[PDB]
């Protein structure tokens, strides 16, 4: 998964090391904001409009 | 069912390809019908129009 996440940031033009110089930073951004869905969800149903 | 044999460290890259030819069908128009709205109701009666 983090040579495919290497190829997802070479696809916006961010070379390949800002993504594992990173790589648990991005792991602990994506895993917040991911926790955030379901605050966001189990907060509102108004969401699903 | 396929279970893909995922690891930390294990990459399948293809050695060899398909040029494959594959077929897309769109209809683009209907048949252009006219319909004679007084010869359709009223079909050539005077004291029907």
């Amino acid at each position: 998964f983090a040579m495919q996440m290497a190829y997802r940031f070479n696809g916006i033009g961010v070379t390949q090391n800002v993504l594992y110089e990173n790589q648990k930073l991005i792991a602990n951004q994506f895993n917040s904001a991911i926790g955030k869905i379901q605050d966001s969800l189990s907060s509102t149903a108004s969401a699903l409009g | 069912e396929n279970s893909v044999a995922y690891s930390n460290n294990s990459i399948a890259i293809p050695t060899n390809f398909t040029i494959s030819v594959t077929t897309e069908i769109l209809p683009v128009s209907m048949t252009k019908t006219s319909v004679d709205c007084t010869m359709y109701i009223c079909g050539d009666s005077t004291e029907c129009s």
